[PDB]
Order: structure tokens, then C-alpha cells, then sequence
């Protein structure tokens, strides 16, 4: 086994892991971190999704030695100390964004990138920016709402309607 | 405010017709949701199978000896330790078998041959690579209209002498049965003498409901206490519970179904797997949980596909379009082992809605099953038994009917609808829609997207192709459709013996809240929001105050879960009832408690006021509190109801479905200019939750329509079963949808509302086909058979000439 | 979905990578972006014993003019390629062709390299690099040397690479001023592989074509550089006449695989649909 | 106090009750009461109590007053279920309910006591053959407020 | 910390430990073999008893340090591999010898090591023979009846 | 219940004990049975820095006769006690005695020299020892010595030993064959400390009684040697006269505790029935 230090939804961590252990499963498996999801073998659905240093990635497409040293925000991560939510994750809520709740983990995490990446995308600069992500229920008209609504919010005005 | 109005009041119950913010959401966007994968046990092992490589083949021997000396595995099963059990084959919804582990041969590509269980999900991999399997390969059977060929691939050597089947007698080794309904005579004689008859054989192809979470469970078999729990992706759970019992012989009460939180389920998860049964047995051996999750590979080639229906369809009419009969045949492929869900009478589903909205006198309808080298299902991806198949045939009939008869189609349909005031109406091929009002919602439908303005702008495009100005053609799709959802009726519905009903408990706390339960089970269709929401209204109880589960089947009420678009017709009817109940009883208490009779009381919203004396009043909080501090003499203490609720017929909502759609004739290439769906469900819970159903399967009818597929070739190999092929939409492809309704209650339910779920997909997809097969009709294209994807599109025009 | 087992290296310079890939052999393969590598070890098509990490080494990352050439370093990331201003004013054809792979997730992960020497006719920048006439620079055990991209690529999956050396940047010739370019993609849906593509890079004065290079992608078992086509094009005024010619030549080279994109013949048709609609877009730009 | 019973298809039966044993037996002795009310099989039945969201409302276990509140509620909620029974069984036998007496574990018809109904029989015929006029399923509920006091 | 080694049923078992975490708490805590229970501070009450290098041992009144190399046997360990009662765990249930169940891992601990030190003893025998061992549900009757039923049973296996 | 922390010791010798403790000081304390010491750890009465578990000196346990003695090892156990068929040959009061301490549990790992050493006036072996007039074998830093068990107890956890030794032996001189003897205990329940008890041991000749020596357990601040009682028994029939005056001379020397076991006057009292019950025992075994 392999011994990497690294920081997740900003806490130290420091385990031992095999070097083949797919990030993913380190995540889910050893650190307890279950609401990231698989949704396929081939690297499309990006339910696996995190924010590892400043990047969107598919964590079942890394294994977790390359993750040595790394700073990770999972959808743990997201909601304030005070227990806020994010506003992303009102967002969903609020415009109906999500139904089985498969995919919304992965979702919101793309999308923390998406608005940091745009502050203020128009509708089809967040339906090509979430491109990596498969929703299975919602048809993404509410989804699109949804990170229109977090946008508006941390903006402090709206764009498009 | 201390004293608020009724209206106040109303608004605050967040109940029926409310835009209610779901619960859900609060768990699911923190990652705490609890879905299979999510569990961890003491002990727990990771079992997964060697899967097969050949189509059709007799399995020489199988050795495991490598596998079972790796460190960390602890088992490995194959077909000759579940075949003392008589688990080596399990029993399917329809009626038949399917192998559980492979036995004497392999009957499909990717079929389960050997279970090995390990440490962990790595191990187990590793180890199901040492396996080795020798294999004899056999011809292989793939297509269905060959499939009762004399000479074909003798298949189901384990019922070669079962000339009766499930369903009836069986004309060939490879029939797994016919079934008919309607007046053969009539609608014969119809044919034979109507002045027009129209003929095509429609293929509804292969896909797959794909839900983002694959199927899995978690067994463990407490060997302590004899008792049995299983976590796991089910539809209905109780109904696996009823299963599990009769295949293992432990009784109902030691065996403690759980189907926590799913990714979804799209008709995927209604019946058991093999992994299921596999993960069971283990667990019962190694005393130890056993933990199986499959990947989308597999979950793509070896669970329920949908569709496969081969359907030739007939309309029968007059020159100025009254349509007189209709006759369809159906070749229906379910692959090697028939586990097609159904009510078990109905061995084609519903597929006897297939006259549609129209008012016809005569009707027949014949379907013959046959078996392939293939994956088992066919009833799976929101088809509501078969409907998505009945609704695209009689929507793909009036097309063609109305290019044959130089008419416009649209004109077509509204000279035949129903009318109004001809329900509840009784269809030719058996079945009673309980209302209907389709002239206002066509008229709306075509309101909206002025339809008559673009038939002179479709015109006016073919003549720009005729001298040479463009290359693109317009299409535009027309879907009107009769759903048919709530099975249903203990005359003629039931799952392997169990009459379809489903079921509410409801319970009220000392101090006002609420904990109920239902007998059905959400994939995220919102029910632990909307099924609140009923009750209320009905109690006047905030929907906040009352907490609603589902899936546990030690706790919730026996049902039969959630598929046909059932669960607002049967168990949403429970619900109603149910608080019904409880108000009469609440009635109760008040007159006693306000020393009157009841029928001086009336009811305002949350309380019970004595006619003439507003002053005077009990809420159902108080009485809440009152049942069980001061219960009144001749009552019991407490406020609490169940009812078990056996629907009187089905519920009939319905929809008006337009597409505009431009083509490239020279790449094939489609795109969606605009999308426009009116849905009539009745009685409206949840709006915002029925808009979302509706943007979900529009957008899987899109996908269905326009490129996904599952196929075989003729070595039997699955092709395209994975996100490197399978055309799930991205939010890029993803039209943007403009929905509409109009509100025609079932007269029948409790609180009028009708099923809605599967509406979109079942209408969605003729209306894609047909803008396609609309687009080519003044070129003279004919049929044109989905997916309607560019090279299939480029080679409709190739055949045409229009590429010279 | 389960790789087999393997050890896991991450040399600190190029010289370290290539001494362990020679010493390791076959048994070891470089381990970039892993968005084709860690698939296949997946479905265990591959199964590697080594995976020689290149992440900690910073000079196989970057972007810069030296001479006449934009020299760009192996790891440099699809992402990168996309946001980097000075690329769009001097190679703008690279951010667009780059925003036709894959989906936002990968192209995070995946390079430029990768892409590359990969070996799938399926990718994108191989043609592209042949259309730009682009070197690929290597360094093995004996030392370092140029190949062509156009004479990189021999099959499927089939290259020019020997045992043990690493790509490690790849140098490309800035065009003129006023270029005129297109990357023009026929795909399924996003993140899919190109039904066809075409590259084009052209240059324009009154009205009549001065140069014209032209790749075609996924179309054949290697990214194909339609010579011919390209070069009937010099001294026309890029019309449907002058196209039709291009066409013949560039379909002539196809020979496509049939698959669930669709038959042979289909995709060779498209792409020569893919040629002149990415023609008449550089047409439009050159100026 | 309170008791809650519910037959499954196939015979056996969850039941819980308001009570909370502290070693006195309960999940034992509620059952012996039920199974001859119904002629269940006492092993077929699975007793619960202490989880508030699961079992009926109830007042405890103190007073030694589980037998005399919860054990009356269980034998009560047992008889609701055996008249819904009775009933089952006079649909399938073309009787009136009056016309059947009870016998161990069946329903027979008074003087013709070939023909009857099981406990087993009528428990599956409630979800695979339920009369029109009655709910599917089988199981009840009561909440039994004491007239009086138990003196031992 | 200090690094321990010892047997716990059949099974190695390798941990570190404070010196003054009691074996009682090192059972149930780190090893999450729950069955033996507490039920006093001074040592009275033999809820804790455990089986240990064939002693009978209240693992509350020794630090897990002082068991380094020791085999124990817990309630856990007293089913045979196949699953079947022992004895004593059979005699209890058949003769009533248990109601809350609280006291009754310590009670059949003791009365495994009992019925080694004496295999056929009277009742009196008995009684003072698990002496240790408080119970309040049983009035302890019972239990000398499901201690006789297990000598019955072992006395009649060869 | 939870005690403080400490360090925890295993030395191999007697040797290396009594080194360690030297060096540790005060705050090391010898780790036996651990059924006194860890008691009052768990209460914090005791909150020693360093344990020094005697365990793995084998040299502590063993029961051997040497010259006109007994002679027991500290880390024997009662248990072992019990079952010495050679000590209930010889001095089988200790048998007895040691059946009366504790419970089974507690046998099993109590020690015969952790009885001993402890300072509880509740241990039983300590008045028994007075009784025998046993000889304690201490070993500390400065080399060996002997303390009779009659003069190394001085009060409530006070006794004769000294810094860094260990009570390594007790020797006890062997009665005659054919002795009387027993060890007569009241208690409110098994395992508890006596309410008040007396060991015995007494020879006779001619109906006479020749030797008589008598100890009181749990009625005063330590065991107690009744020395004048005992004699006053020597020449007489042990007859009703000559019991009362061995239970008045018993009584006088006594201070019991009032505690939960009764008040101080009722358990001088019960030195005295005691210890008649005791000598008439002993009586019918001489
Ligand atoms: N008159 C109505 C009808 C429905 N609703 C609300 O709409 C939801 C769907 O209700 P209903 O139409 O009764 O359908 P079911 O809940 O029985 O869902 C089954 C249906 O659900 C469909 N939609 C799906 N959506 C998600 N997210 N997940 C699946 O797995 C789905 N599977 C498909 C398939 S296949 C099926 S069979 C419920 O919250 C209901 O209260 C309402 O507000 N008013
Ligand atoms: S699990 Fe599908 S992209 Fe990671
Ligand atoms: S909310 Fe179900 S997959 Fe997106
Ligand atoms: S817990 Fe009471 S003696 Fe151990
Ligand atoms: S059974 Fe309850 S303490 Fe003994």
C-alpha cells in the first residue's frame, strides 16, 4: 500500500491505499463519503464528480494515489457550518432540479466549477458546461433553472429569465 | 397570525394542487441519501458473477479451482450447487423460468454462469477472471420472424415437451404463446368490403430503461435468529418479499425487505434478478451479508430490455375518413426466457388499448410471443404494459391512413374522437375510458402552436426543395393519445396471484403530527412530498406535520408497488380513503366533545364548526389531542386508519403532443424546432412534480425516437450496450419541452386525479415519428422505422435519389 | 470497471520517465490524463504491471513561441489549450477543435499528448496535427528525434513511437496572419468520436486561395492528411465547382469502419459533407 | 394500551403493541394469545415493541398492567380479524356468515363439516380472491381502555 | 500505548492498548464482542465473568495489559462452528434460566468453567459454585435447574 | 469505575521487582491478584504513577514443607490453595479459611501474600497468620528479613513493610498432627468481609487442652493475636467456665468499626460467639 496525505472538504486525511483503489471508492469505501455516485463503466455519466484543486473530475477515472496531496470539495462539502445550504443546493430544491437524487451530487459539484469558471453563463453556456453530467429524470430544463437561480444568487441580480 | 382565515389557513397545509417544495431534495443535494451501494454491514463479502461470452452454447465445464484458491474468496457458485435447491432456475412474472446460474448451455451473451464471492469488490473481480469456462457453440436464433421456421435453433430444451404454456398452447418449440381479444368475425368482414385499407408493419425496436443507478442489493441472512434481510432496488418490495419466501422457504415474518432510496427505476427494477437470488443463497450459506452490484454493461445486456414489437397494423375506412375497424398482429421477441411484466393474465399487457382515442365499432388484436437468443424483459422504460406500443401503432395508423386518403391528419383524428359525452366509453377491444374531453385539448394543442399557419410554411418549404433552395424538410409530428394506468381491478389484475390493490396507514400523534405509510415505492417520483400533500387536504394537518415512508415491508401496509403509473390511482385512493376515515371519526369525537349532532357540524378546512354557531369549533389538532387524553365513551382511544383499496376500473388520462422538426436530407440530421405537451391527468396533486415527470419523459421519448437502440447480430453478440453507444441525451441534445394541461377528473377516484408518469414517453414518441416520417411523406418515403437517427435518415434519402 | 493490480512510479523528470519505461519494457506505460488508459485498464483490454505517472513534471507542461513555432508540452491539458489566450490569436483552430472532445470533466484531465499517441483513429488532435503539419518530439534511452505527424500514425493503434520513449511536446508552425480554419464534426452526441471530421486551414488574396491543408479525422485506421485535396484547391475561389473536386480526392482516401455511427459508405459521404461545410467556414474567416 | 396484527399472503404475522418488556416474556406470551384466537401457529408470528415510529401508541410496562391493556387489545384486535375472516369465508362458501361456527383453526359450515374454510386458506383468498364487498388483506387494530381494574 | 497479543474464541487478536483500559471495556469496546456486560463498579457481580487461560476471570477487575497472551472464551464463542446451543447456552432456555438476559453471558461463562471443576454437582454445590454471579430476574431456581439439565447433557455425549 | 492512568511494568525477577520499585518510589506499587488494588484505582482512592505486576516470577508461587514449616509463595493463589491436597493434610484450616473469602471469580486470581500485605482489617488471612504465628519473608533493597505476622499490623492500610521490598514467602510453622482447628466467619453475604471472625487452633491431651492459640478478624483497626485468651484456655477442659473467660479476655482487646455490618458493641459480641463456635469446632476435631 501506498501512504498519501491530502485535504477533503477542507479536514487533513491521511490513509493507505492501494494503488489501483479508483478514487472513487476511496472516497466512498474508506472515507464514508457515499454521496458521490457511479452511473457507468465508461467515463460518461459524471455522477462521480468532485472539485480537486480547482478542477471538475470524474473520480472513477483516478485512481486515489494520483490524489496525493490534493485538496477535495465532495457534496459534503457544500452546506454552511450554520447548515445553510449552498446556493446551488437551494437552487435544485427551489426549481425542482433533481428527483431520484442519483445524479445531484455530481451535478452540484460540476456546477460549484461551472459558476466559478462563468459567474453569469447564459443557457446554453451551462447546458454545454454540464455536458459531462447525465441526468436520467429531470430532462435538464429544471436543472438549467436551477444554476440559473444559484447564479442570480450569489450574483445579487439575475441575467436570464 | 393568531387568527387566520380560511383561505390562510388553506395556503399554509401546502396540500392538493399545491407547488409543495420537495422533501426529499434536503437529504439528496447533502449526499445523504441512503441508496444500496451506500449500506456497509459487519462482515459484509462483494459477490459478482462470470458472465458468459457465448450466445447460444452447451456449457462443457466450468472450472473454478483457480478462483476459489485466490486469498480472499470464500464462495463460488455455479449451477450445480443451487440444482440440489431447485435455485438453479428462478420464476419469472409471466409465468415462466429463467436459469439463475447457467446449467447444460447458455441461451444469451452475457448470461450469469458462475457466482463468486470475496473480500471485497476487487477480489472478486480478479477472481472471476480465473474462472474457465469451455464452451460448445450452437447455432444461434436472433430473428424473431424466423424464429418458427422448421428448422430453427431449438432453444428451451427444458420445456421442449411443455406444449402448454403460461398462456396457453404453444404452435412451436420457440412459441411462448398467443393471445387475442376482440370481434375476429366482425372486424374480417369490416376489412373485406371497406371501400379503404391501410397496411403497415410497424417496428417498435429494442431499448433500455437505463436508470443512472444500476440493480443491486445487499442480502443478510442472520443465522442467530433465522431471519433473512434484504436491502435492495425494488419497485415493489413486497412482492419480493412474497417471492423470496416461496423460492427459500422462510416465512414472511423472518424476512425483512428494504428498498431504501433508488437512483430510479424506469420499469428496470420490478422484477428479481439473478444477482438477487445469487447474493441470497450465499448469504444464507457463509452466514455473513453479501453485498452484489452490477455494472452498466451488464445492467445493460442482461436486464429488462423494452419494446421489440413487430406490429402490423391495419385500418379499415370510408374515402371521406370514418374509420370502421382496426386489426393488428403482433411479433413479439422476448429473448431467451419469457419474464415479461405483466398482471398475469395479460401476457401482452394493455396492448389492447390499441384502437386509441377513436370511436370505432369493431376490433381484433393477436400477438404471438417467441423466443430469441437474447436478454429477457419487454415491459420496462414507461411503457405502462405494453402501451407505448399500442399508442405508437394507432398514432403510426392515422398517419398512414391519412396519406392514403389525401387527407390532413389532424382532421383525420377529429373526425373520430370520442366525444365528451360518450364516456365512460366502452372500446371495441374490451376496455372502458372512465373520461375524456379530446376535441378542447386538440383545439388547444393546435391553438398553441398554430397549426394551420405551419402546414402553409411546410408547403411553401417543399416547394423551396422542389426548385433547388434548400436542403432541409419540415415535419410535423401529431400525438393524441388514451392512457390506460392504474392496474387495477381484482376481476381481472393481479401480480402472481395477488390482486392488484395497494394501501395507507395513517397514524396521528397525542400532539398533531403524522407518520403514514403506502404500499408502493418511489424511484423519485416525489411521493413522500405529494402522498402528504393528500392527507392534508383531506385532515387539514400542514403536509410538514406528517412524515411519509415507504419500502419497508415490516412496517409499510402490503402493496404492489410502483409501476403502470399506479401508485396516484391505487395507493393515492388509499390515502384519501384512508383520512377519510379518520374525519368521520374526528366528526365524531367533536359532536360528542361540542354536545351536538354531527350532521349540525361543517367543516372549514381544519376544524369542525356547529352550522349557525362559528364560535363554537374543534380543530383537528384538539381532537387530535382529545382522542387520546378524553375519548369520548363508545370510542377507541387514538386516531389512526388503514385502507386496503381494490380500484373499480382503471384511470384514462390523456394528451395532445406537436413537433416541429427540421431535416438535412443530406447528413440525416434532425433537430427539434419546437416540442409542445398537453397532458389531462384529472385532479392535479403536485404541479411542479407533474411538469417534472413530464420534462423526464419527453426526453426519454426523444432519445427512444431518435437514436437508442440495443441490438443483435447474427453471431448473437449485444451491440451498443454502453454509454459508448447507447444515445442517452446530454443537456445539449435535450430539446427544451413547453408543456400545457387541461383538467377532465376520473369520476371514479377518490380525489378525481388519474396516473400521469408514463404519459410523456408513451405519447412523446409517436409524435417524434411521425414529425419524421411527416417531414418525408411528400417524397414518398413510406414508413420509416425508428431510431431515426443520420445514417438512418441519410439512407431514407439515398433510396430516394435525393443524394444523386 | 476493476483494473488489475499494478505499482505506481512518479519520476521527477523526463530523464527519470524514460530511463524506468526502458527499464520496465512493456509491462509499464505512461500514465497522462488517464481519461483512455485508465477505460481500457477497466475493462481489462489493458493490464499494465507499472503505470509511470507523469504529473510531477513540470516541463512537460506549457506553451511557447520559440523561432517560427508554437511548442507545446505533452501533459498540457485539453482545458489549458481552451483557455489560452495567446493560442487563440495565433492557432485559433486548437480551442476549437479542443471544444469538440469529450466534456468539460475530461478535458480537465486529458492532453494534448495523450491524445496524440494514443493510436485511436478516433481522436481529434491527430488529424488536426497533420492538417498544421505539426513534429512530434520524442526522447528515448538513445536519445531525443522528430517524426511528423503525418508520418506518425500506421494503424490502429499503431504508431511511431519505439520502446521507451515518451512524447514530449509538440511543435507546430504559426500560420499566417489572417488565416482561414474550421474544425468541422459529425458526432452522435457530445463526448462521442467523429461519424467524420475535417480540419482545414487555408490562406486567401484577391479572391483566390493561396494555400489550403486539409486532415480528416476517424474516417479511416488513422487520421488521414487529404494531400491531394488540399491541393486542388490552390488558385480557386473556393466554389462549389472547386469543392466538388476536393471532395472526390478526399473521399478517395476513406475507408471507414462500419459501426454503430453507421455504415462505410455513409461516412465516407460525410466526410466530404464535413469538407465543405469546414471549407466554406475557413473561407469566410480568411482574411 | 394497544396491539396492531397483521397476516401476511402466506399465514405469518407481524403484531406489535404499545408495552415495553423488560424481561418479562412479551415477545413470547403476546403470541400464545394470538395464535389460539386465530389458530396461527405461534412461531408464525413475530411480536415487536419499543420503537415509537413502528409499534402502536401505548402507555408502557409498569403497574403489571401489560396482560391486563395490551394482552386484552391483542385478543381484541385477534377477533376483528377473525369476524373479517368469518366474513371471507362465507363468500367462498356461498353461506351466510350466521351458517359458520368456528373449529381450531377453520371456518366450517354449521352441519356440513366437510365444508370449510382455514385460517391459512382465507388469509391468502384476502389478497388473491378478496370478496367485493370487504378491503383486501387482512389485520386490525385496538386501542383497549380498561373498564376496570385486574385484582389477582 | 502498549502492544498486545492474546486468543480471544479460536481467533488471534493483536491491538494496542493504555494500561488502564479493563479487559471488560477492551471486550466490548475495541473488539465489539458485546455479550459480556457491566453491571457494578466494585466487582461484585460476575456480569463481566469470561473464561480466561481456564479461570473464571471479571474481566472488570483486570486491565487488558494483564490478559497479553492469555486465551479467552466470551458467550460468543460458546455455540459450536455449525451454529448449535452448547449445553449450558440449550439448559438455559429449555429450564427458563433467563429473562431480561442481562446477567446471563456472565452466568454461563461461570457455569462452563463450574461444570470442568466439577462435573456432577450437587445442588448446594451449584449455588455456591457460581456464587459470583448476580441475577435479579430468576431468583436463581431456574438456573441451578438449567445448570443440572447441562451436566445431564454433557454426562451423556461420550 | 475509570481509574487514572499509569505505567504498567512486567519484571522477571525478584531481583529486578524490587529494583523497580526501589527506583520508582512511592508512586510504584506491586501488582498481584489486583482484586484490592484495582478496586481502589477504579475509585481514585489509589492513584499510583506505576504498576509492578508480579506475574511473570515464578520464584512467588508454590507450597512447600521445609523443616518444621510451611512454607507459600505471595503470588499463590487461593484457588491454588484450596486444591493443595498437601496443605489440607497439614494445615488444613487454611483450606477452610480460604473458602470463605471471596467467590470463585475472585479466588481464581487473589493471592495469598496480597491478602496478606494489603492492610484491609477485612482480609481474612491476616488473623489467621496470627493465629499460626506465621513468619512473613520480605525482600527489599537493603536484602532480606522476617516479620512475624503478629507484630506487621498497625492500623488501616499500615503495616510493617518498608520502601521497595516485597513480600516474597510466608512460613508457617506446622501444628501437630491430629490438631483442632477452625476458621469461624459471620458475613451479611457471600463475598463480603466479616461482621467478625476467629481462627483457632488448639492440641490436646487426656481430655486436656495442651495448646491453644486464637486470632479475630474485622474487629478493630487490624486482625488481632488474642494472646491472653488463648492461654487462659491451656490446662482446662474447654468447658462452659473456661470459654467465658477466653471470650471475656477475646472481647476487651477488641474496637471494631460501626459500619453497615452493625454497630461496634454487637460485633465485639460477635468476636465472642465466634470464637466459641470456633473452639468448639476445633474441640471435636483435636
Ligand atoms: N394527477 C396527478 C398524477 C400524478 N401526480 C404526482 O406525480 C407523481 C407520479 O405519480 P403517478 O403518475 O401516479 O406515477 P407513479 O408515482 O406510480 O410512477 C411510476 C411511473 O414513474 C415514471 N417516472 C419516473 N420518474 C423518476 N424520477 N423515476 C422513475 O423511476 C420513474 N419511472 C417512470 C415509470 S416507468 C413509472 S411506471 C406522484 O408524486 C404524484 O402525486 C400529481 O401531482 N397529480
Ligand atoms: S461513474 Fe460515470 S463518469 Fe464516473
Ligand atoms: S435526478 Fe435522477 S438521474 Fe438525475
Ligand atoms: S461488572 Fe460487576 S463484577 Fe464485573
Ligand atoms: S436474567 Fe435478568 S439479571 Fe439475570
Amino acid at each position: 500500500k501506498a501512504h498519501i496525505e491530502l485535504t477533503i472538504n477542507g479536514h487533513p486525511v491521511e490513509a493507505l491505499v492501494e494503488p489501483r483503489t479508483l478514487l472513487i471508492h476511496f472516497i466512498r469505501e474508506q472515507q464514508n463519503l457515499t454521496g458521490a455516485h457511479i452511473g457507468c463503466d465508461t467515463s460518461h455519466c459524471g455522477a462521480c464528480t468532485v472539485d480537486l484543486d480547482g478542477m471538475s473530475v470524474k473520480s472513477c477515472t483516478m485512481f486515489a494515489v494520483q490524489a496525493n496531496g490534493a485538496s477535495i470539495t465532495t457534496i459534503e462539502g457544500m452546506a454552511a457550518p450554520d447548515g445553510t445550504l449552498s446556493a446551488l443546493q437551494e437552487g435544485f430544491r427551489m426549481m425542482h432540479g433533481l428527483q431520484c437524487g442519483y445524479c445531484t451530487p455530481g451535478m452540484i459539484m460540476r456546477s460549484h466549477r461551472l459558476l466559478q469558471e462563468n459567474p453569469s453563463p447564459t443557457e446554453a453556456e451551462i447546458r454545454f458546461g454540464i455536458g459531462g453530467n447525465l441526468c436520467r429524470c429531470t430532462g435538464y430544463q429544471n436543472i438549467v433553472k436551477a444554476i440559473q437561480y444559484a447564479a442570480a444568487k450569489i450574483n445579487g441580480v439575475p441575467f436570464e429569465e | 397570525t393568531v387568527e387566520p382565515t380560511s383561505a390562510e389557513r388553506a395556503e399554509k397545509l401546502q396540500g392538493m394542487g399545491c407547488k409543495r417544495k420537495r422533501v426529499e431534495d434536503i437529504r439528496f443535494t447533502q449526499g445523504k441519501g441512503n441508496y444500496v451501494d451506500d449500506v456497509k454491514l459487519p462482515g459484509m463479502l462483494f459477490g459478482d458473477f462470470v458472465r458468459s461470452s457465448h450466445a447460444h452454447a452447451r456449457i462443457k465445464s466450468i472450472d473454478t479451482s483457480k478462483a476459489k484458491a485466490l486469498p480472499g474468496v470464500f464462495a463460488v457458485l455455479t449451477a450445480a450447487d443451487l440444482k440440489p435447491l431447485n435455485l438453479h432456475y428462478m420464476p419469472t412474472l409471466a409465468g415462466d423460468v429463467q436459469a439463475v446460474l447457467a446449467d447444460e448451455k447458455v441461451l444469451f451473451q452475457n448470461q450469469e454462469v458462475a457466482f463468486v464471492v470475496a473480500k471485497d469488490r476487487y477480489v472478486a473481480a480478479d477472481a472471476i477472471e480465473l474462472v474457465e469456462v469451455d464452451y460448445e457453440p450452437l447455432p444461434v436464433l436472433v430473428d424473431p420472424f424466423k424464429a418458427m421456421e422448421p428448422d430453427a435453433p431449438l432453444l428451451r430444451e427444458d420445456i421442449k415437451d411443455k406444449m402448454t404454456g403460461a398462456h396457453g398452447a404453444r404452435k412451436h418449440h420457440n412459441h411462448i404463446f398467443r393471445w387475442e381479444i376482440g370481434d375476429k368475425e366482425g372486424t374480417d368482414a369490416t376489412f373485406a368490403k371497406a371501400e379503404v385499407v391501410s397496411k403497415d408493419m410497424f417496428t417498435y425496436h429494442r431499448v433500455h430503461p437505463s436508470p443512472l443507478e444500476t440493480c443491486q442489493c445487499v442480502a443478510s441472512m442472520d443465522k442467530i435468529k433465522g431471519e433473512l434481510t434484504l436491502w435492495g432496488t425494488f419497485q415493489a418490495p413486497h412482492v419480493i418479499r412474497t417471492v423470496v419466501s416461496l423460492i427459500s422457504g422462510l416465512p414472511e415474518h423472518k424476512i425483512h425487505v428494504i428498498a431504501p432510496d433508488i437512483g430510479g427505476g424506469f420499469g428496470n427494477k420490478v422484477g428479481a434478478y439473478s444477482g438477487y437470488v445469487c447474493a441470497v443463497v450465499a448469504s444464507i450459506v457463509l452466514g455473513v451479508p453479501v453485498k452484489w452490484v452490477e455494472d452498466r454493461m451488464e445492467n445493460l445486456s442482461t436486464t429488462s430490455f423494452a419494446r421489440d414489437y413487430h406490429m402490423t397494423t391495419e385500418l379499415a375506412a370510408t374515402k371521406d375518413g370514418k374509420i370502421l375497424a382496426m386489426r393488428c398482429h403482433v411479433l413479439a421477441d422476448h429473448g431467451a426466457f419469457d419474464a415479461c411484466a405483466d398482471p398475469s393474465k395479460w401476457p401482452a399487457g394493455f396492448m389492447n388499448i390499441c384502437t386509441g382515442s377513436y370511436d370505432m365499432p369493431v376490433a381484433h388484436l393477436a400477438v404471438d410471443g417467441v423466443y430469441t437468443n437474447k436478454a429477457s424483459g419487454g415491459v420496462a422504460y414507461r411503457c405502462s404494459f405494453r402501451v407505448t406500443e399500442a399508442v405508437y401503432a394507432i398514432e403510426r395508423a392515422i398517419e398512414t391512413l391519412a396519406q392514403r386518403l389525401e387527407m390532413d391528419s389532424a382532421d383525420l383524428r377529429i373526425k373520430n374522437f370520442i366525444q365528451p359525452e360518450q364516456f365512460p366509453y366502452m372500446a371495441p377491444l374490451g376496455w372502458e375510458y372512465d373520461s375524456g374531453n379530446y376535441p378542447l385539448a386538440m383545439k388547444k394543442a393546435m391553438d398553441t402552436v398554430g397549426y394551420h399557419q405551419l402546414r402553409a410554411e411546410q408547403k411553401a418549404k417543399q416547394e423551396a426543395f422542389k426548385r433547388g433552395e434548400t436542403r432541409e424538410i419540415m415535419g410535423i409530428g401529431i400525438s393524441f393519445f388514451t392512457e390506460i394506468v392504474g392496474a387495477g381491478p381484482s376481476k381481472n389484475c393481479d401480480i402472481l396471484g395477488v390482486s392488484m390493490f395497494d394501501s395507507a396507514e395513517i397514524r396521528i400523534h397525542p400532539t398533531g403530527s403524522v407518520i403514514a405509510r403506502m404500499g408502493t415505492k418511489s424511484q423519485g417520483q416525489g411521493h413522500e412530498t405529494t402522498y402528504a400533500q393528500i392527507i392534508a387536504t383531506e385532515l387539514g394537518i400542514p403536509a410538514d406535520d406528517i412524515m411519509i415512508e415507504e419500502g419497508n415491508t415490516d412496517t409499510a401496509p402490503y402493496g404492489l408497488g410502483t409501476y403502470g403509473s399506479r401508485s396516484t390511482p391505487t395507493a393515492g385512493a388509499a390515502t384519501a380513503v384512508a383520512a377519510r376515515k379518520i374525519k368521520a371519526k374526528a366528526q365524531m369525537i367533536a359532536a360528542h366533545m361540542l354536545e351536538v349532532h354531527e350532521g349540525d357540524l361543517e367543516w372549514d378546512v381544519d376544524r369542525f364548526r356547529v352550522k349557525g354557531l362559528p364560535e363554537k369549533f374543534k380543530t383537528m389538532k384538539e381532537l387530535a389531542w382529545a382522542s387520546y387524553n378524553s375519548p369520548p365513551p363508545n370510542l377507541e382511544p387514538g386516531l389512526e386508519a388503514v385502507n386496503y383499496y381494490d380500484p373499480p376500473n382503471m384511470t384514462y388520462p390523456f394528451g395532445a403532443y406537436f413537433c416541429i422538426m427540421d431535416i438535412d436530407v443530406d447528413t440525416g440530421v434532425a433537430k427539434t424546432r419546437r416540442f409542445y405537451a398537453l397532458d389531462d391527468c384529472g385532479t392535479r396533486i403536485n404541479p411542479m412534480i407533474i411538469e417534472g415527470q413530464v420534462h423526464g419523459g419527453l426526453t426519454e421519448a426523444f432519445a427512444v425516437a431518435m437514436g437508442q437502440e440495443i441490438r443483435y447480430d447474427e453471431q448473437g453478440n449485444v451491440l451498443g450496450a454502453s454509454f459508448m453507444d447507447f444515445f442517452l441525451p446530454t443537456a445539449v441534445e435535450t430539446p427544451k419541452w413547453e408543456t400545457d394541461y387541461t383538467v377532465t377528473p376520473s369520476p371514479h377516484h377518490p380525489i378525481g386525479a388519474k396516473g400521469v408518469g408514463e404519459s410523456p414517453h408513451v405519447g412523446g414518441v409517436p409524435c417524434f415519428s411521425n414529425a419524421v416520417n411527416d417531414a418525408y411523406a411528400f417524397l414518398n418515403a413510406g414508413h420509416i422505422q425508428m431510431p431515426h437517427d443520420a445514417w438512418r435518415l441519410w439512407k431514407v434519402g439515398e433510396q430516394l435519389g435525393l443524394h444523386v | 470497471m476493476i483494473p488489475g493490480s499494478f505499482d505506481y512510479h512518479r519520476p521527477k523528470s523526463i530523464a527519470d520517465a524514460v530511463a524506468l519505461l526502458t527499464k520496465l519494457g512493456e509491462d509499464a506505460r505512461p500514465l497522462a490524463g488517464g481519461h483512455s488508459l485508465i477505460p481500457i485498464m477497466k475493462t481489462r483490454l489493458a493490464t499494465p504491471e507499472h503505470l509511470v505517472d507523469l504529473r510531477d513534471i513540470g516541463d512537460l507542461v506549457g506553451i511557447r513561441e520559440e523561432g517560427t513555432d508554437v511548442v507545446i508540452g505533452a501533459m498540457t491539458t485539453q482545458h489549458a489549450l481552451i483557455g489560452s489566450d495567446f493560442l487563440a490569436a495565433k492557432l485559433p483552430i486548437i480551442r476549437e477543435t479542443s471544444l469538440l472532445i469529450a466534456d468539460p470533466q475530461i478535458r480537465y484531465m486529458g492532453t494534448i499528448g495523450g491524445n496524440a499517441a494514443n493510436g485511436d483513429p478516433g481522436n481529434d488532435m491527430p488529424a488536426l496535427m497533420q492538417c498544421l503539419g505539426a513534429a512530434y518530439e520524442l526522447t528515448g534511452p538513445e536519445g531525443a528525434r522528430i517524426v511528423a505527424a503525418r508520418d506518425y500514425y500506421q494503424g490502429a493503434y499503431f504508431t511511431a513511437i519505439e520502446p521507451g520513449e515518451l512524447l514530449t511536446a509538440i511543435r507546430i508552425p504559426v500560420p499566417p496572419t489572417g488565416h482561414g480554419y474550421a474544425y468541422e464534426k459529425l458526432k452522435r452526441k457530445i463526448g462521442d468520436y467523429a461519424t467524420a471530421a475535417a480540419a482545414v486551414v487555408l490562406t486567401m488574396s484577391g479572391g483566390k486561395c493561396v494555400t489550403a491543408s486539409i486532415g480528416l479525422t476517424n474516417v479511416a485506421n488513422t487520421p488521414l492528411w487529404a494531400e491531394e485535396a488540399g491541393k486542388v484547391l490552390v488558385g480557386t475561389a473556393l466554389d462549389k465547382p472547386a469543392l466538388d473536386k476536393a471532395v472526390a480526392l478526399a473521399e478517395a482516401i476513406t475507408a471507414p469502419a462500419s459501426d454503430g455511427r453507421g455504415p462505410a459508405e455513409y461516412r465516407t459521404k460525410m466526410a466530404g459533407v464535413m469538407l465543405r461545410r469546414a471549407v466554406e467556414r475557413a473561407k469566410a474567416r480568411a482574411k
